[PDB]
């Protein structure tokens, strides 16, 4: 009866919101097209850390082979959205 | 009685004397109008059974079977309207000139006072059934079953032709309502003991035991839509009807002699219903359920208690409408997918919402849903058998435990689940194959309300 | 659900998955949050230790033997999200996902209501009919003749073309 | 919408006094500033079970002594 | 459909196995039928007894709700291994120890009733003393046949 | 493990198509054409009054007219009260010597 | 962890998926390059304009034929099959016969005295 | 069991033995007045005379149903006695059982 | 019929207010966020066990009284008395992980 | 009305909290108004009579 329809900006302003809490990367100098492994200094293990917050932010636990692909935080905004059928 | 069949004779010119785009409407129209004329013989104001003519008669056992036979005709005459839609004018009339012969012959059977007139009509109803299957069947195996249906039957029916002749030579007349009076007991003699098998097995071929029943799946699966109705609704019962008749002249030596076939049914009344769980084809599935239920009639006549006959007329006729119903339900999908398998379409009720209500109300007729006539039929037969021996419920209960599974599993894996979105060819519902189901249930809704009509000789 | 799983190309995602499974089979044991936030980093270090080995035998014999231990230390009722497999809300709203071909069976008095939706739908069917052979042709002249084929997942090469198989992915009904 | 990402400090929470035992081993826990929206803001963490088993005891007991002196 | 597109009869002449697997769309080493011990299992494959639960509840199968694709030969007993009837999926507790704590818990928990029925928790009191004899009448008894001698 | 480029237009061209198809939104401007006391003091009339006229006509004039449809138990007589058919008045009960409480 | 025919052991045990070998890895490739020849033939045939009818699914037609019309052509009467095929048809059918005749005979002789004084019954 | 030889299996009155002039237990309620008040069979003790009061108040004082508490105390007290009267027959039979072994010398 | 017609009725007030989640694990501050449902759930669960007049007494008391006042059994008493203190435990578990234990559920307060 | 709050604790709308505080407050009136009156949840008031502390008077 509640939980209004999220549309792509309450995601993007909310994904990047999350990444700033991580404290091991992202010193308030990241961006939306900022890859992880090559220009932020993460491991692959440091990436599984990331997706779980997003999983813990919505509740639709990402399959095994989709966290493998999602590196840029735009790509996270880009997969959340194609599924939940945003932009009506 | 002649008033009821002689019009049915006159539907047969009408097909050939009518233009093609006006002959379905007429022979559909008046066949309902025969049912009313075929319904006056519920005027049983006294126990004095209605003996119109010296050959014909009526009976609270026959009278349901008379009335059902005239009611399946418009039902089945209409179910083959879209089947054989594109074909010749003449076949489109000849199938009707054959599917009416079943009305006439079968009414002459249950109307009969004798066994020979019943006998020649016990088998003359076979020409219009072997011809439906093999000439309009949509499968290669149409012939292997027509041979089965032809030859499982006659092997049981020709000794019946040898016992009926002998009872004449011993008595002279060989009819009902004399032999019931001139009923001299039997001396339990080997000579006098094979006569049971003679005058009992032809009727146990039709009511399929756990042996000879192989004609029952092979025939249904191949019959287009309507050589499964009449083959299950009434022809399947036409075996039972004779055993209520002919078992009167052999009552002392069926106390002990029926323990095989009281028991060859009850066991296979689980096996068939167990097969019915784990079966692929959908039209092969109503069949095995029809053996499990008519197996309870075989184990009805062989106890001879009064409720056991009541539990047979209520179970025969009730099975006759829910069975013929489910075939319409299945062939309402075979006309779309053109496959009998039950997993190919597994997620309907998104697309056929109202038909799902007819699958549901039919499954509950398939199982025992109490305020009804199937459960009344599956109960009085359960009570007779309890009185017969109190360890039958260990068997009769396992079937009930099974019978709630497949009749649900049919609902699950055809109307519940993710739709088969690779089927553009699911036209929602014709108005014509969606009144077929009404012409089955509303009878059950009404015949459930006054089942004083549907009882037999006893009540 | 959108990308195909092939035969796994490395030992990596056999581990990045075990850090995904077991890490989720700890919040169930650690129902609270601060407790869970402590025993996770101690589980972090157990992988940040033995990080890079180059001895592939002993790298697997830590991995294979993790589930000779993990299996006997996981939770029977973990926390699986709704909309995920097994847990509730998974197929809940699938009864209401009709497959969108059935909408080409209405008639006037049923679809003549709102003629605007169908003012679009007709030219979608033209986008689909005027793009099929041009699609299969791109699938046929693809450089995928021999051997390996996961799906080849071909895109529309950069022209006015419309991509490979898309009536699946577009036009799939809406989740809820 | 979405308040600032500088208000969710650790200090005072139970995470404070959970970070010590990780600093005694040296891991630093990169998270716990995301999973910290529940201790410091509004949810001033103090819920003792003798506050829901007898919630409303004050007014109701105060409402009894009326009836206890309404027999007259 | 074709005659030699459907199943057959126990492919001897191992060149037939090379044809059967390409008929069933299977790798040849993966193909082995039932052991030819009579029954009607012909050239139809074995397909180790997976249920349709441990198949990916993820990747978007064609035969969704059944976890199969357009080919990939169907299991023989795919009327129990569908995802409605039977689950051969893994289990956190081993089977043999599952079927020990269950019948072990019950069988002990049964025997503890017998020990109780021998030593029931009875109240240190006598029986009920009813007003009349045992009332004898509204409990069931005719006052034309005898009365009874009992009295407190 | 990171979206190879040829696995990126297939995953973007479908979006602008989906984002467009998914924008097959119902036209809020205009869509299907479609050519207390009064709310409570008629319900009871409709359902609590008129059916009572049908049931009471059934229970008073078919059930009461048949022998054993309506059969009660006794009205639970207790000593020290009369009866409204004969004036029987039944006798009272004896001593009750004492109690202690 | 001790497996069983049910409760089968997972993929993470059971040492497949570990041996990335030149001959164990080629199987998974062609075992999957047939899965992509085939999904492809469905996806290309699923959403094809003018496919009007359903997808025939011949793998299901090979299944039903195997199970109801390729059985008796592959029947060879052995032992393990005929003793197995007589215990099933006549075994219980003979078991219950000695269960009912005993009851009918028990019940009958109890009538002949009157030791089965029949309760207020009309069902016969 | 911290052995108990055989205090009470669970009978009462195998002997009616004792002191000479033991009185007879007396009922207060006439039968036809009492059964015809539809009291049940498992529920009719010698204290069925206080319970028709318990209902002749509950029947006539039908509203303010909290009116018969002064008459349930009358009944249930009488039913506390009979539970005690039989309890004396436990201890009596006990001591008697101990007295029948006390005379084993 | 006034407890399970309440607790479902009062827990479905949660399961629909927040997301479709319905486990104790991922939700834990229903008192301060819902003073209503966390007030009537107690009236259900506290009336479920033994609270001396809340209709888990006028039913239960005469049962727990009658069961240990009758020639019934020995083992079937204990494993009901133990279970009588077990309708307290899991009812103490609903009122702890859902109603106490500072929250754990996704941020969006719908 | 429709006012989500991603984080910090929301508004109360004083009909959940007053009815919630009242339904629970109505209890301990009734529980206590019933305990002041109907304090028979402890032994009743019928004095379990000392199983064997009567010295054989009124014993046979
Ligand atoms: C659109 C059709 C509308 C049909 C009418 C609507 C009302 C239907 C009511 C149906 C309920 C009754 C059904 C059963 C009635 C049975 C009556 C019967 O047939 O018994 C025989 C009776 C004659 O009695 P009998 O003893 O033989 O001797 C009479 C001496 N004169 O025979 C009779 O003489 C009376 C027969 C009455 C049968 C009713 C069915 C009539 C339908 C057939 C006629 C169709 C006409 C078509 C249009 C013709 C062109 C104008
Ligand atoms: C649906 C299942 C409900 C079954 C109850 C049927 C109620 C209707 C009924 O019974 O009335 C029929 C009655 C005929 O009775 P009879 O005395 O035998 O006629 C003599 C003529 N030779 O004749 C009449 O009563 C005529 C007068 C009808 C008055 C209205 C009847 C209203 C009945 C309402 C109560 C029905 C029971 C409600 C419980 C439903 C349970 C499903």
């Amino acid at each position: 009866s509640d939980a209004p329809p999220l549309t792509l900006d309450g995601i993007k302003d909310r994904v990047l919101y999350v990444l700033k809490l991580y404290d091991k990367i992202d010193p308030e100098k990241l961006s939306v097209n900022s890859h992880f492994m090559k220009d932020l200094g993460l491991d692959s293990l440091d990436q599984v850390e990331i997706i779980m917050a997003m999983e813990d932010e919505f509740g639709f636990e990402i399959p095994d082979i989709d966290a493998e692909k999602l590196m840029c935080p735009q790509e996270i905004v880009d997969y959340i959205a194609d599924k939940k059928d945003v932009y009506e | 009685m002649l008033k009821i069949i002689l019009p049915s004779l006159m539907l047969l010119p009408l097909t050939w004397l009518s233009s093609p785009k006006k002959t379905w409407t007429n022979v559909t129209s008046y066949s309902f109008l025969i049912s009313l004329t075929s319904l006056t013989l519920l005027w049983q104001t006294d126990e004095n059974y209605k003996n119109f003519s010296n050959m014909f008669s009526s009976d609270p056992l026959s009278t349901p079977l008379i009335i059902l036979t005239a009611w399946l005709l418009p039902l089945m005459l209409m179910a083959s309207q879209n089947h054989l839609k594109k074909d010749n004018n003449v076949l489109q009339k000849l199938y009707i000139s054959m599917l009416i012969s079943l009305q006439i012959l079968l009414i002459m059977t249950f109307s009969a006072t004798e066994l020979i007139m019943f006998y020649i009509l016990f088998e003359a109803t076979l020409i219009p059934t072997l011809i439906i299957i093999t000439r309009w069947g949509n499968q290669t195996e149409r012939l292997n079953a027509g041979i089965y249906f032809l030859f499982y039957t006659l092997i049981g029916s020709i000794p019946l032709l040898i016992a009926l002749i002998l009872i004449q030579n011993h008595v002279g007349t060989l009819n009902l309502m004399i032999l019931s009076f001139t009923t001299h007991t039997l001396d339990a003699s080997w000579s006098n003991n094979l006569l049971w098998l003679a005058c009992m097995m032809a009727f146990l071929i039709k009511m399929p035991l756990y042996g000879v029943h192989l004609w029952l799946p092979k025939a249904h699966v191949e019959a287009p839509i309507a050589g499964s109705m009449i083959l299950a609704a009434i022809l399947l019962k036409l075996g039972s009807y004779g055993m209520i008749r002919i078992s009167i002249i052999l009552d002392p030596l069926t106390k002990y002699m029926a323990y095989p076939f009281i028991l060859l049914s009850l066991w296979g009344m689980i096996m068939t219903s167990s097969i019915c769980l784990r079966q692929t084809d959908l039209k092969s599935l109503i069949a095995y359920s029809s053996v499990s239920h008519m197996a309870l009639v075989i184990a009805s006549i062989m106890i001879q208690t009064p409720w056991s006959f009541m539990g047979a007329t209520m179970l025969m006729i009730a099975h006759g409408l829910t069975s013929s119903l489910l075939f319409c339900l299945a062939n309402s999908n075979y006309e779309r997918i053109h496959s009998r398998t039950m997993i190919m379409a597994r997620g309907l009720q998104m697309v056929f919402p109202l038909m799902a209500t007819w699958w549901l109300m039919a499954s509950l007729a398939n199982l025992a849903l109490p305020p009804s006539i199937n459960l009344m039929g599956e109960l009085f037969i359960t009570m007779s058998l309890f009185s017969w021996s109190n360890f039958t419920i260990i068997l009769m209960g396992i079937n009930i435990i099974i019978t709630g599974m497949y009749s649900m599993y049919m609902i699950i894996t055809t109307q519940r689940g993710k739709l088969t979105n690779h089927m553009i060819n699911l036209q929602p519902s014709h108005t014509r194959e969606l009144t077929l189901m009404a012409l089955h249930m509303i009878p059950l809704i009404l015949l459930t309300t006054s089942p004083k009509l549907i009882t037999g000789l006893t009540m | 659900a959108f990308c195909a799983p092939p035969a796994y190309l490395t030992h990596q995602q056999k581990v990045l998955r075990l850090y995904k499974r077991a890490l989720r089979h700890l919040e169930s044991w650690c129902i609270h949050r601060d407790k869970y936030r402590y025993f996770a980093c101690l589980m972090r270090a157990r992988f940040e230790e033995h990080k890079n080995e180059k001895d592939m035998m002993r790298a697997t014999q830590l991995l294979r033997e993790a589930e000779e231990e993990f299996w006997q230390n996981q939770h029977p009722q973990p926390y699986i999200f709704p909309d995920s497999p097994g847990g509730t809300s998974f197929e809940r709203y699938e009864c209401y996902k009709v497959p969108e071909w059935c909408l080409d069976y209405w008639h006037p008095s049923e679809k003549a209501m709102y003629p605007d939706y169908f003012s679009k739908r007709e030219q979608w069917k033209k986008l689909r009919m005027e793009s099929w052979d041009r699609e299969v042709k791109q699938l046929q002249e693809e450089t995928s003749p021999d051997g390996i084929m996961t799906e080849a997942l071909p895109p529309a090469r950069r022209e006015g073309d419309l991509p490979p198989l898309w009536w699946h992915i577009v036009t799939r009904p809406r989740e809820r | 919408e979405l308040p600032d990402y500088r208000q969710w400090k650790i200090e005072g929470t139970p995470l404070e006094t959970v970070q010590k035992k990780l600093a005694a081993r040296g891991l630093r826990d990169p998270w716990a500033r995301n999973e910290a929206w529940r201790y410091m803001g509004g949810f001033a963490g103090n819920i003792t079970f003798p506050s829901v088993i007898l919630k409303g005891f004050k007014w109701g007991f105060a409402a009894f002594v009326v009836a206890l002196g309404a027999e007259y | 459909m074709t005659k030699d597109m459907l199943p057959g009869s126990y492919p001897r002449t191992p060149e037939e196995r090379a044809a059967a697997a390409k008929k069933y769309n299977m790798r040849v080493e993966d193909y082995e039928p039932y052991p030819d011990d009579g029954m009607g299992y012909g050239d139809y494959p074995m397909l180790p007894n997976r249920s349709q639960h441990e198949r990916d509840p993820w990747y978007q199968w064609d035969h969704s709700e059944l976890r199969m694709n357009w080919g990939e030969p169907i299991h023989w007993d795919l009327d129990m291994y569908i995802r409605n009837r039977v689950d051969t999926s893994p289990t956190p507790v081993s089977w043999d120890v599952m079927c020990k704590h269950l019948f072990g818990f019950v069988a002990f928990m049964v025997f503890m009733f017998w020990v109780g029925h021998v030593f029931p928790s009875y109240q240190p009191v006598g029986p009920k003393q009813y007003p009349y004899n045992n009332l004898y009448l509204e409990r069931g008894g005719d006052p034309t046949k005898e009365p009874e001698p009992v009295v407190h | 493990s990171g979206y190879t480029p040829d696995e990126k237009l297939r995953l973007q061209q479908l979006r602008e198509l989906r984002r467009r198809w998914l924008k097959d939104q119902e036209l809020s401007p205009r869509e299907p054409v479609l050519p207390k006391a009064y709310r409570s003091s008629l319900f009871a009339v409709s359902h609590v009054l008129i059916p009572m006229w049908f049931v009471h006509y059934y229970v008073k004039y078919h059930m009461a007219t048949k022998p054993y449809t309506i059969v009660s138990s006794k009205p639970r007589i207790f000593p020290g009260d009369t009866i409204l058919e004969t004036g029987e008045v039944i006798p009272p009960m004896r001593d009750f010597p004492d109690q202690h409480h | 962890y001790k497996p069983a025919p049910l409760a089968t052991l997972p993929s993470t045990l059971d040492p497949a998926e570990y041996d990335v070998s030149p001959e164990t890895r080629r199987a998974q490739v062609e075992r999957l390059s047939i899965r992509a020849r085939l999904k492809r033939e469905y996806l290309l045939q699923y959403n094809d304009p003018k496919r009007v009818s359903h997808i025939e699914d011949p793998a299901l037609i090979r299944w039903t034929y195997a199970r109801s019309a390729n059985i008796y052509p592959n029947f060879r009467p052995t032992p393990k099959n005929s003793l197995l095929g007589a215990v099933a048809g006549f075994g219980p059918l003979i078991f219950w016969y000695y269960v009912f005749k005993t009851d009918r005979d028990r019940k009958e002789r109890l009538i002949q005295e009157g030791k089965l004084d029949r309760k207020f019954n009309i069902s016969y | 069991a911290s052995v108990e030889p055989d205090p009470e299996k669970i009978p009462s009155f195998p002997p009616d033995l004792g002191f000479p002039e033991r009185k007879e237990r007396v009922m207060v309620a006439t039968q036809q007045e009492m059964m015809d008040a539809q009291l049940t069979l498992q529920q009719r003790d010698y204290c069925a005379h206080y319970l028709i009061r318990l209902l002749k108040c509950k029947r006539d004082s039908f509203p303010n149903f909290l009116a018969c508490k002064h008459e349930q105390h009358d009944w249930d007290y009488c039913e506390h006695l009979d539970y005690v009267k039989r309890m004396k027959e436990f201890e009596r039979e006990r001591r008697l059982l101990q007295r029948k072994k006390r005379r084993a010398l | 019929a006034f407890f399970k017609a309440m607790l479902f009725m009062c827990s479905g007030s949660i399961i629909h207010s927040l997301a479709d989640e319905q486990d104790i694990r991922k939700m834990g501050n229903i008192t301060k966020i819902m003073p209503f449902t966390s007030s009537c759930l107690v009236i259900g669960s506290l009336a479920l066990t033994g609270m001396p007049f809340l209709t888990g007494f006028y039913s239960k008391d005469l049962i727990i009284e009658a069961i240990n006042t009758c020639n019934t059994n020995a083992w079937a008493l204990l494993i009901t008395l133990i279970a009588t203190s077990m309708t307290a435990m899991y009812s103490m578990r609903i009122i702890y992980f859902v109603t106490m234990t500072k929250p754990r559920f996704p941020p969006l307060i719908s | 009305h429709i006012q989500p709050r991603y984080r910090e604790f929301p508004q109360l709308t004083r009909s959940q909290v007053i009815q919630g505080e009242f339904l629970s407050s109505l209890m301990w009136f009734w529980i206590l108004w019933r305990f002041w009156h109907d304090s028979d949840a402890v032994l009743g008031h019928f004095s379990y009579p000392d199983p064997s502390q009567w010295t054989d008077e009124e014993l046979g």
